[PDB]
DNA sequence: CTGGAGAATCCCGGTGCCGAGGCCGCTCAATTGGTCGTAGACAGCTCTAGCACCGCTTAAACGCACGTACGCGCTGTCCCCCGCGTTTTAACCGCCAAGGGGATTACTCCCTAGTCTCCAGGCACGTGTCACATATATACATCCTGT
């Protein structure tokens, strides 16, 4: 097929399921690298990393929803960078 | 470190967009997503390490992350104990 | 009358796909890089390192910011990569390096069946009469990693150097195990 | 002495009025907490918990499950008009957003007979 | 040498069973419910404290909590909580 | 009563001009009126609650300041 | 692409109106001086996670190839907001009764609430099982082979 099929089925599936979409191991290294800049030799509880991942995934899902809305605003189906930029600006994160 | 922000590959961002109702994704969306997730994690982890250092602790507890998210208005349930 | 020498090593590693790209035209995945010889963070005094690739690529002028300084890219032929190192102090003249992207092996190395090509050269950045700020930045450089730092210039010889120990120990352990435990079971 | 009666039983609440008043008196929220404040707080907490639990159980029965999970809590919170308004800022672990139906794919495009 | 930590799992499972006899709840769902309980607790307590402070009052009373519930809970959700609290206070002072 | 029309077309036009807008659609005014009505209703409900709690008959300006503070619209210049 | 008008600004100097600043005089609230239980800090001790690996498995990320579908630009033309002038109108007055509506202050007083006991029962913790998931005998059950 083309731009019109499997994306919708993937939407349906990944919205029905609630598993973590981001891999645990690669995200843990990212979190530790971000923490490095604040305190050397820092430890993280597993539950803390899981909470960080959950918060990040929820924030990204909300951002993509607001970005899908921005894309639909311009008669467009594809989300472009300016969509996320507008979503963040109206959010007040990068005004 | 070895550029761990690239540990968020295109399939992961694509799944996240799928869950967010996105129908089609552009090519440059992935860089913007990795930069926004990075900025968010920066603030969250800064708040967590600020709560930790003040406690003279060497481990970032889950309660620290919960309080950090609560400061940002991102209150998270599931780790309150 | 102040002279500070910062040894560096620049080059590239290349891996052959085993077959030419279906429609693209690439055959080797290569990564040009610039890293220090001593275990120290170069970003303490380096602001950015620009890698000007061949014009055939969409963006020939690549940029990196932190201690690594490597861009991973695929290609099909060898060409000269112009590397320009910019320092934090704008009053210090940037350093320009010329590296020939090497992707193919020599007949001798090809016969050995080694897959990874390596070509990096030893170099030293000489800072003659640097500014006070630049002097402080160069003298205050911290260590980069807790582990060791190594280079595989040629690799043809480093692979043999590593194997002479690795395979030796592996075979010794395998023998000590198989020759002894079977007889122990026999008893 | 006389058989001691708890404050949760007197009012008729399940949540702990005692522990509520305890957290309040040494929580620095005020200088001298009133005797009725904790009762009212516990009653409101109990009512909200009962409502959300009713909605979660309804969602679970609709999903043909017996044990309530973050899925059901998220569904209940985002379906109700007022609970979502109350918990808009909140995010739940192992939760998910409301999904879309894939039946739309069938009467638009499917695999053809070509080399089927 | 025990390090015991408290929770509302005891009053929430009871409430669940009294409202849903046949339906249970998982451990993580129980933790989420406890987190919600604590969050609403904090919100109501802070609102009542601030309301009392506005009137130059050093005591949080049932009236302050009632107005805080009126303020926090939206639309047709506050009224029910206020009614439940009032009926519990009236039944509490009646010595039943 | 129905005096919501007190926020007339020129007032909304000036409010938009202050916001950088240079061209407004025709259907913008009836939407801005409803948005402002909802925002008011909310702030005034909060202020009236604060006033009833204080057993006072007059909605003081500080009550409005607190009502706005609840909605995150912290207004400086009236007491806090 | 200038002219050629033509409004719009906008310097720039002028001048009273009235808020901003200052000064005075008390009131009250921060300082002083001193006593008195905690707070928490710090010195151990325990043992729970946290980290760090290592191996096997394989999902998954990924690059490529390959259309189709969606994005962008272009175009046409045709509605609906802009600019601006006229009639309308509401928003300011001013009027003319005669007094209260309600925040604000204050003083008793007195119920309510802190404080501070002693207890004992009800809720964190340890342990007993039971619902669902897992891995394995098994009685046939379908090709293969003498025959």
């Amino acid at each position: 097929y083309r731009p019109g099929t499997v994306a919708l089925r993937e939407i349906r599936r990944y919205q029905k399921s609630t598993e973590l979409l981001i891999r645990k191991l690669p995200f843990q290294r990212l979190v530790r690298e971000i923490a490095q800049d604040f305190k050397t030799d820092l430890r993280f509880q597993s539950s803390a990393v899981m909470a960080l991942q959950e918060a990040c995934e929820a924030y990204l899902v909300g951002l993509f929803e607001d970005t899908n809305l921005c894309a639909i605003h311009a008669k467009r189906v594809t989300i472009m960078p300016k969509d996320i930029q507008l979503a963040r600006r109206i959010r007040g994160e990068r005004a | 470190l070895r550029d761990n922000i690239q540990g968020i590959t295109k399939p992961a961002i694509r799944r996240l967009a799928r869950r967010g109702g996105v129908k089609r994704i552009s090519g440059l969306i992935y860089e913007e997503t990795r930069g926004v997730l990075k900025v968010f994690l920066e603030n969250v982890i800064r708040d967590a390490v600020t709560y930790t250092e003040h406690a003279k602790r060497k481990t970032v507890t889950a309660m620290d992350v919960v309080y950090a998210l609560k400061r940002q208005g991102r209150t998270l349930y599931g780790f309150g104990g | 009358g102040v002279t500070i020498v910062k040894p560096i090593v620049y080059g590239n590693v290349a891996r052959y796909f085993g077959k030419k790209r279906e429609e693209d035209g690439h055959t080797h995945q290569w990564t040009v890089y610039v890293k220090p010889y001593r275990n120290e963070d170069m970003s303490a005094y380096v602001k950015k390192i620009q890698f000007k690739l061949h014009e055939s690529y969409g963006n020939p002028l690549r940029v990196v910011t932190k201690p690594p300084y490597e861009i991973t890219e695929t290609g099909w032929g060898e060409f000269e990569i112009i590397i320009k190192i910019f320092f934090i102090d704008p009053n210090e003249r940037p350093v320009t390096l010329y590296h020939l992207l090497k992707l193919f092996q020599s007949d001798t190395n090809a016969m050995l069946g080694k897959k990874t090509v390596v070509s990096e050269f030893y170099d030293e950045m000489i800072f003659q009469d640097p500014t006070a700020m630049m002097q402080q930045l160069l003298t205050t450089s911290r260590q980069l990693t807790l582990g060791a730092y190594k280079h595989e210039t040629e690799f043809a010889e480093l692979e043999v150097k590593t194997r002479e120990k690795l395979e030796a120990a592996k075979k010794k352990t395998s023998f000590e195990i198989a020759e002894l435990k079977e007889r122990l079971k026999a008893s | 002495r006389a058989k001691a009666k708890s404050r949760s039983s007197r009012a008729g609440l399940q949540f702990p009025v005692g522990r509520v008043h305890r957290l309040l008196r040494k929580g620095n929220y005020a200088e001298r907490v009133g005797a009725g404040a904790p009762v009212y707080l516990a009653a409101v907490l109990e009512y909200l918990t009962a409502e959300i639990l009713e909605l979660a159980g309804n969602a679970a029965r609709d999903n043909k499950k017996t044990r309530i999970i973050p899925r059901h809590l998220q569904l209940a919170i985002r379906n109700d008009e007022e609970l979502n308004k109350l918990l808009g800022r909140v995010t739940i672990a192992q939760g998910g957003v409301l999904p879309n139906i894939q039946a739309v794919l069938l009467p638009k495009k499917t695999e053809s007979h070509h080399k089927a | 040498k025990r390090s015991r930590k408290e929770s509302y799992s005891v009053y929430v499972y009871k409430v669940l069973k009294q409202v849903h006899p046949d339906t249970g709840i998982s451990s993580k769902a129980m933790g989420i419910m406890n987190s919600f309980v604590n969050d609403i607790f904090e919100r109501i307590a802070g609102e009542a404290s601030r309301l009392a402070h506005y009137n130059k009052r050093s005591t949080i009373t049932s009236r302050e909590i009632q107005t805080a519930v009126r303020l926090l809970l939206p639309g047709e959700l506050a009224k029910h909580a206020v009614s439940e609290g009032t009926k519990a206070v009236t039944k509490y002072t009646s010595s039943k």
